[PDB]
């Protein structure tokens, strides 16, 4: 019967499936993620 | 061919809104419970 406190983040599972891909293509100053969650997912 | 059981949907099982091509629950989420049998009686349930 063990208890541990936790912390919920709103978009910590939407930026996880991101590859770093140290190099960038033409003008793309951002990245893409395999999946995509909203803040309805803790 | 045979019927195991025919079940309605309950409060926890109902769906508020389902767009065309959408799903309940929506795409990235998990499936549904299927455990209620409307009066909250825990639907019971060779071959």
């Amino acid at each position: 019967t063990v208890s541990r406190a936790t912390t919920n983040s709103k978009t910590e599972s939407n930026t996880a499936g991101v590859s770093v891909n140290v190099g960038y293509q033409n003008g793309f100053t951002a990245n893409v993620t395999t999946n995509y969650s909203h803040t309805t997912d803790n | 061919g045979d019927t195991l059981s025919t079940i309605k949907a309950q409060e926890n099982q109902i769906g508020n809104n389902l767009s065309p091509g959408d799903t309940y629950p929506k795409k990235g989420l998990s499936p549904l419970a299927l455990n209620t049998m409307d009066q909250f009686s825990s639907r019971l349930i060779d071959q």
